[PDB]
Order: C-alpha cells, then structure tokens, then sequence
C-alpha cells in the first residue's frame, strides 16, 4: 500500500553524494551536502517535521569509505553508462497569455551526472528556472525533474549531456 | 571526461500493507547498479546476493546487538518514520482539476491531484463509451501532484452531450465534465 | 515529530 | 568487551597525557565519556568509522584520535586541575540513539598544582581482641590504610599467601584526614573475619595488601623523601594461640 | 535536555519494594528512548534495561520500568529487592531522531540491608601488631536498624557501617571501625553521637 525509501549514494572520482527519502515515488526531502542543511520537497512539511541532516553527512561519510572496500574488492572494475530518457511535457493545458511551466524528465540512466540547460529560440535561458535531485529507481537508475515556468514565435528545447550520449540529446517543444 | 566511475548505492526500504499491520524491512547496499548483500526482515539475517558481498554479510551478522537492532527495524524505524508523515503523506488530498477539450477526439485533462489512485469515465448520454478510451497513462509531475490526459475517439453528432467522469479518494462523489 | 535515519554500516575490510 | 588504559595517572598541572581505549564488538562507533568529582556522566567525543560525529563543547585541549574503527585514543595537552576526573570509553554498534553503550573500567586522572602532595599509604594490622574471642568464638582483624594522596588504592586480603575474598569487607570510600583542607589526605579500613580457631593457630598468617598508584619512575622528584611511585605496601600477622 | 532521579543514596531492607523515581523533561527531543543503566561495586557501566517505543515497559533482573510519555517519566520499581541489588543505578535519556548521545541523571546509590537473626552488639579494642601503643575501635554484630553516625571532631575518624558474609559459616555481619590519636579518647565514648543498643558489650580491657 505505502513504500518509504531512505536513498544514498557516492560517486568516485567526482566526489559527491546524496541523500534522500522517498515516498511512493516523491521525494520527501533530501540534505544539501554542501550547506549541511535539510531541503524539504514541498515547504510545507518543514512544519509538521523534523531530520537532523547530522546525520546524513554521517552515512556519506561511511558511503565513500566503502566505495574504495567495493572498488577494490572488484579489481576497479568501472560502471557502464546508460543513456538517458528524456521527455519533456507541460503540466496544464497551453494557453496563449495563461502562464504555464515545461518539465523535463530525465529517465533511466547512470552514473548520476548530468549537463542539463534550457534553450529558448537557441539561446540558454536560466532566469526562473528550478531543479530536483537525483531520485531513485526499482532497477537501480535514477530519475531527475526540471522545470522552467514561462508565458506561451518562441521555440523551446531541453538540452542535456550525459557520458552515455554520443551528442547531447535535443528535445523540442513549441506551441 | 574520459575517467571512469565508481558508484555505491544504500537503500533502506519499508514496505508497509494495509498500514502498520504488517511491515517488512530491507538493507540493501549496491555496487554500481548490482545488489551484493542485503538484510531482509522475513529471512532476519544479512545474506550476500553476488560473491561480492559475502564479507559483509559473515562480518555483520556477527557484530554485537547487529541482529536484535535489525530484526526491531520494522519497529524502530519503519514504523516511526510512517508515523512522522503520516499527516501530510499517507493522508495529503489534493483535489484535481478536471479540464474537457478536443483538438474529432475529446481529451479530458486532469492535472494537479494526489494521490495517483484515480478513474476516469467517458459517457455519451449516461451509457459510458468503451470503444476509444485512449489514456496517456498515469504520470507523475515530481512535486506531489499527478495528471493523465484521456482522450475518446468518437464524432459528436448535433446535441450530444458527452461527460467525463473522475472518481478520486479526495472527493466522497464523482466529479463530471460536459461538452 | 522527528525523521530517524539508518545508520549506514562499515563494509569488512 | 572494552578495553581502556591506563587504568589510574596522576600528573601535574601542565603534562601531557594519552588515555587509549579498544573494543573488539565489531562496532562502528565509540565514545569518551567525563564523570566529574561529583559523579556527573557527561559526554565529550563521539567518532564513527575513524571519524568525528559529535564534540560537545571540550576544549580544544582536548585531541582525540582514531586510525581504526575498533580503536579511539584521547591526548590531553597541558592538563589543568578541572582536568581531574573519571574518564569512560564507551562503544556503540553504530550512532543510532536505540543503541546500548558497552563501557569500559574508566581511567582515573589526578592533576595536582603540586605533585609534593603525594603521599603512599601506610599500612597497619590490628590483632582481634580477647573479650570478642572469649564473647563470639570469631576473631576479626582490622587494617588501616592512612595518610595517602591521591585515593588511588586498592586494597586486598591474603591469607597463608592466598588472596581471600569471603569474610572481607573494605569501606567503598576512604575518609578524609584533614577534611576541611581539599588536597588533605585519605585513610581507608577494611576487616577480616575468622573463626577463633583459624585465628588461634600460629601456621597461619594474615596480610593486608594495598596497592597504591602514584608517581612512575619517568617523573623527576626533588624532595627528600622517598619518590612515592606507584607500589605495594603491607601489614602482617601470625596466629597466637595464647 | 535534563534528566532528575532519586537524590543521594537509599537504604533499603531485603525483600522490601523498591521505587527509584526518574522524569526527563526532553524539550526539544524529536524520538526519546530511555535507559536504566547499572554499576555494581568493583565494576563497571553495563545497561540494566531499556524502552524505545513510547508506550512499552522493559524488564531485567527483576526490576521493571515504564516509559511513559504521558507523566514524561521513566520509573524503576522491583517488588523484593536482593542484597545483591546493591548498586548505582542511572538513569539516561537519548534522542533515536539524531547521533547517540547519552544524557545522564546524578545517579540514585542502593544500599540493601540484610537482617541480622541474632544480634550481639559490642564494642572491642584491637591492638596494633608492629606497635602495642595504637589501637582502633570496632562496633560489630549489631542490629541493621542501627545507624553509625560519621565523626564532628577532625581529629576522630569513624567508618560507616559495613557488611561482611563469611560464606563457610553462612554468616553476616555488621562492622564500624573508630580510631584516634588523642589522649583522651576511648572506646567506651568513641560512638557516643551515634544510638547503639542498650545491652551493647563494652568490655573492660
Ligand atoms: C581477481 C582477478 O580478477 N584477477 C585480476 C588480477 O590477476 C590482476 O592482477 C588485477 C589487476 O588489477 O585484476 C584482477
Ligand atoms: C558537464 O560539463 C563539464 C564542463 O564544466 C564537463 O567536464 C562534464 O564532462 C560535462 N558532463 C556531461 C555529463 O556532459
Ligand atoms: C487492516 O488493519 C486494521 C487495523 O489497523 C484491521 O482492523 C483490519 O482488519 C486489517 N485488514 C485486513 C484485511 O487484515
């Protein structure tokens, strides 16, 4: 019936990592590493609860430690990468004049890194624009939301690099 | 870059049936995208799914309290941690917004609810169509909310009056759009 | 109330 | 289990010292715990996986260490006189707060302004009396541990060489000679009982030991007296029949 | 974050109920778990029992103790308490919602005192072995209602009472001890501040 999942991870030679708790597929929130801080998915539920993000940085630590055991153990053997799925949407139905917001999901791939920007008429676009973090999957891969709020001549696309792409993928959405 | 990479992956799931009444815990730690060892509350001890983790699971289930802690899991933590959100996850009831239009085929756009449990139902005068319930299946907007567009490929004729019903948890009654 | 995390364990090494 | 040394130390106000502490539970997280001279637990560090977690405002005089999951060593440079105290290792299976904490014996530090002040117990054995032979046909010896500084003592029986235990009862803490003085010396008593018979045989012979702990043989001492370094000092009597 | 206990030391006789009271007053304490944690003498810190979850009791070694959200206390009772209870018993508080840290009440010391079936109240003078000249003075086989009062005089020094068991016998006793070097200082006036017996044997030496 409900589904709550305590999310982490830590890539080498990159050195980052993540934490995060997932509830039937929506992030609960997760902490920001660098700030040492708990961001709450919606601000509401910063209100009704609590996590120390101590806490977090602590299993981190303990993650980066073990990657070098695993890493070792397996004669550093790599990760294969796999390349993204992206499709971009709208969240309501487009009207002239009405404002709206595109999002771009990002779908099974690995590792966790991603170049991710907006391009507007072939132009980047950064002003307005808001991002999530890594969200895990059943078989392992991860997901990513992006999101860039806008008013409906002008073309959209949603550029993104990954290791596991030959060309950064294109993906266009005009009205 | 040309450098590989190295990944490892720990997840705690709960996994919860008809509320706290029966709850079922999971360790696992992954390798790039490869499970190796994992705690399970129905077997109750830790096990090594690949070689790769047989150390782990030899070394842990040896530690002292490691077993008592574990197997009181489904208690300490996923049970509490339901409790925690239960006001604003279990129980969040966003109504939806219920859009009919065409672009001839009718779509009806339901966007904005929560939770993804939902049912939507054409009607041509009160008979409720079954030939062309074209769905674009569930999706999922990543900030708590939920939409499906389903359209219905039938020619309206002269005065037909076409509904699209939706039935959500968050209403106690079914919610009905014309056109 | 308040979030309580898994601790994450010490791989043998 | 949880092994810590030294087990007592007494220094003066300005050395160094290095308290070291192991367990063998296979756990992840350890602990340094003060007990204050009025018997208040609090915590100083915590370190999980060679790493620390959680430092509740020690001063930075305080330096612990761990190159090891199952190791966490304490160095205290330049100790000062609220220094002194009972310092417990403690270990965790890992930082969860449902855990138990498996303790240590605890290592005992001294700080002294002046280390003139330490003194080594001397030791007495008083012989039963007739009238409670004659009253109880049981004979009790009691021994006397007096003029010692710090109260880092442990005292023991022994009996034709053997370390006895039953009939033994020592006072759990030693009383102050001088009390209105807060460096003033202790004394501590204990007593043996026997049946008159045992005691009434001359083979027989009665030792109460006192293990001190004081000054090592590394500290430089300028006084006269005899150095009181860490030693054994002893009363002894045999058996009267008459 | 404070946690208040039983003050000071409590004297009890065998097979009596035990009550040793503890409340937390957790402030900002996100997932309390509460523990009772024990030192017999000559030992060390071990846990005596402890409760996670808000509304359980834990048990061991005879004694209970209930978290209790409600009253925020953490009582520890036993219905006949042993001589060999005879402990310092803490009590603890920790926060589950972040790292392990233990907060630790003062400490409630147990003293059980076991009945004496036949008393026989005296005190003796013991002579010195080296010297003949120091001497001590030794109250013994008296009744364990009979409380030895500590000296008011820096020049006398009196022991509390203790509790030996010689096992062969399966006998127990009960011992103070009083020595001094002033002059004028004897053993038939050495525990005057204290109320002994009546029929206590003060024999001529
Ligand atoms: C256990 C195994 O896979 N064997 C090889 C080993 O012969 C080689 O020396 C090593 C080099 O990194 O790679 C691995
Ligand atoms: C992202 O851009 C950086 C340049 O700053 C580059 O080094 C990295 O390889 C890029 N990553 C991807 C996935 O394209
Ligand atoms: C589900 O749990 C409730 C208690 O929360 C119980 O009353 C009910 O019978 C359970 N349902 C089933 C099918 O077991």
């Amino acid at each position: 019936e409900h589904v709550i999942i305590q999310a982490e991870f830590y890539l080498n030679p990159d050195q980052s990592g993540e934490f995060m708790f997932d509830f039937d597929g929506d992030e609960i929130f997760h902490v920001d590493m660098a700030k040492k801080e708990t961001v709450w998915r919606l601000e509401e539920f910063g209100r009704f609860a609590s996590f120390e993000a101590q806490g977090a940085l602590a299993n981190i630590a303990v993650d980066k430690a073990n990657l070098e055991i695993m890493t070792k153990r397996s004669n550093y053997t790599p990760i294969t990468n796999v390349p993204p799925e992206v499709t971009v949407l709208t969240n309501s139905p487009v009207e002239l004049r009405e404002p709206n917001v595109l999002i771009c999901f990002i779908d099974k791939f690995t590792p966790p890194v991603v170049n991710v920007t907006w391009l507007r008429n072939g132009k980047p676009v950064t002003t307005g624009v808001s991002e999530t973090v890594f969200l895990p999957r059943e078989d392992h891969l991860f997901r990513k939301f992006h999101y860039l709020p806008f008013l409906p001549e002008d073309v959209y696309d949603c550029r993104v690099e990954h290791w596991g792409l030959d060309e950064p993928l294109l993906k266009h959405w005009e009205f | 870059d040309t450098r590989p990479r190295f990944l490892e992956q720990v997840k705690h799931e709960c996994h919860f049936f008809n509320g706290t009444e029966r709850v079922r815990f999971l360790d696992r730690y992954f390798y790039h995208q490869e499970e190796y060892v994992r705690f399970d509350s129905d077997v109750g001890e830790y096990r090594a799914v690949t070689e790769l983790g047989r150390p782990d699971a030899e070394y842990w289930n040896s530690q002292k309290d490691l077993l008592e802690q574990k197997r009181a899991a489904v208690d300490t933590y996923c049970r509490h941690n339901y409790g925690v959100g239960e006001s604003f996850t279990v129980q969040r009831r966003v109504y939806p917004e219920v859009t009919v239009y065409p672009a001839n085929l009718l779509v009806c756009s339901v966007n904005g609810f929560y939770p993804g449990s939902i049912e939507v139902r054409w009607f041509r005068n009160g008979q409720e169509e079954k030939t062309g319930v074209v769905s674009t299946g569930l999706i999922q907007n990543g900030d708590w909310t939920f939409q499906t567009l389903v359209m219905l490929e039938t020619v309206p004729r002269s005065g037909e009056v076409y509904t699209c019903q939706v039935e959500h948890p968050s209403l106690t009654s079914p919610l009905t759009v014309e056109w | 109330g308040g979030y309580r995390a898994r601790p994450a364990k010490a791989a043998a090494t | 289990a949880v092994f810590q040394t030294p087990n007592y130390h007494v220094t003066q106000v300005g050395n160094e010292v290095s308290f070291n502490c192991k367990q063998t539970l296979g756990h992840d997280t350890m602990y340094w715990y003060k007990q204050d001279s009025k018997k208040l637990l609090k915590i100083m560090f915590s370190y999980n996986n060679k790493q620390l977690i959680v430092n509740e405002t020690v001063p930075r005089r305080f330096s612990p260490q761990s190159s090891d999951k199952a190791h966490l060593n304490l160095r205290i440079k330049s100790v000062e006189p609220e220094d002194s105290a009972v310092y417990l290792c403690a270990s965790s299976l890992d930082w969860g707060g449902q855990n138990t904490l498996y303790f240590g014996a605890g290592t005992r530090l001294s700080v002294l302004e002046d280390l003139n002040k330490v003194f080594p117990p001397e030791v007495a054995v008083f012989e039963p009396s007739e009238a409670e032979i004659s009253h109880t046909q049981k004979a009790t010896l009691v021994c006397l541990a007096t003029g010692f500084f710090p109260d880092h003592v442990e005292l023991s029986w022994w009996v034709n060489g053997k370390e006895v235990h039953s009939g033994v009862c020592t006072d759990p803490q030693p009383l102050k000679e001088q009390p209105a003085l807060n460096d003033s010396r202790y004394a501590l008593s204990s007593r043996l009982r026997v049946s008159a018979t045992f005691w009434q045989n001359p083979r027989n012979h009665f030792r109460c030991q006192v293990q001190f702990y004081g000054l090592s043989e590394n500290d430089e001492w300028t006084q006269d007296r005899a150095k009181p370094v860490t030693q054994i000092v002893s009363a002894e009597a045999w058996g009267r029949a008459d | 974050d404070s946690v208040t206990q039983t003050e000071g030391q409590v004297t009890v006789s065998e097979s009596k109920s035990l009550i040793i009271n503890c409340t937390y007053s957790a402030t900002s304490i996100a997932y309390p778990n509460l523990f009772w944690y024990v030192r017999y003498p000559g030992e060390g810190l071990q846990l005596l029992l402890k409760v996670i979850t808000a509304g359980q009791k834990g048990s061991s070694r005879g004694f209970e103790a209930t978290y209790n959200k409600e009253t925020t206390s953490f009582h520890l009772q036993k219905a006949s308490v042993q001589e060999s209870d005879s402990a310092v018993y803490y009590c603890a508080l920790s926060d589950s919602g972040s790292f392990n840290k233990l907060t630790f009440g003062a400490g409630t010391r147990l003293a059980v005192c076991p009945y004496i079936q036949n008393p026989d109240p005296a005190v003796y003078q013991l002579r010195d072995s080296k010297s003949s000249d120091k001497s001590v003075c030794l109250f013994t086989d008296f009744d364990s209602q009979t409380n030895v009062s500590q000296s008011k005089d820096s020049d006398v020094y009196i022991t509390d009472k203790c509790v030996l068991d010689m096992r062969s016998m399966d006998f127990k006793s009960n011992s103070a001890v009083a020595w001094s070097n002033k002059s004028d200082f004897a053993c038939a006036n050495a525990f005057n501040n204290s109320i002994i017996p009546e029929d206590t044997f003060f024999p001529s030496p």
